């Protein structure tokens, strides 16, 4: 009877309505999918308490990063900080 | 001097590269050999 | 890969199984720290 949503709503990848399956980490604002969630290089599942990147299509990890970078734009040269990387935050759950 | 820092993340029996060091806690236990 | 095992190094597991310090275990040997109880 009761619809219980507490999620943004539409994807960033798909057209698909967010329901109560998304089982996605905590992005900065905007969710995707438990498929919509994958990288745009290697296209590895990501893992939990590790690093990763945010671009405008799709999401990048932390093992090709130092390259999806490079091919696309931003360099803080050989061992030179280039700018700031997020952890994966905790998987949503839909209670609890 | 002497050694003091570990700067290794590969060790020669194992052969395996690690990236983490919080794996390799565990590692240097179960996996090198038998260091129990 | 994405990430390494402390028994084994199967990077194929769906979820790894991450704790408060950091022990990344894959999923099956994760249980060690489960069913023996061991670090
Ligand atoms: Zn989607
Ligand atoms: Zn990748
Ligand atoms: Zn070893
Ligand atoms: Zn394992």
């Amino acid at each position: 009877y009761l619809r219980l949503f507490g999620q943004d709503g539409l994807c960033a990848s798909c057209d698909k309505r967010i329901r109560a399956y998304e089982m996605t980490m905590r992005v900065k604002d905007k969710v995707y999918h438990l498929e919509c969630f994958k990288c745009a290089a290697c296209q590895k599942h990501f893992s939990v308490g590790d690093r990763y990147l945010l671009i405008n299509s799709d999401i990048v990890c932390e093992q090709d990063i130092y390259e999806w970078t490079k091919i696309n734009g931003g360099s803080g040269g050989s061992g030179g900080s280039g700018g700031d990387v997020m952890v994966v935050g905790e998987p949503t759950l839909m209670g609890g | 001097g002497s050694l003091l820092k570990p700067a290794r993340f590969m060790c020669l029996p194992c052969g395996i590269a690690f990236s983490s060091p919080s794996t390799l806690e565990a590692h240097q236990a179960y996996y090198c050999s038998h260091r129990i | 890969e994405a990430r390494e095992c402390v028994n084994c190094g199967a990077t194929a597991t769906p979820l790894w199984r991450r704790d408060r310090t950091g022990h990344y275990l894959c999923n099956a040997c994760g249980l060690y720290h489960k069913m023996n109880g061991q670090n």
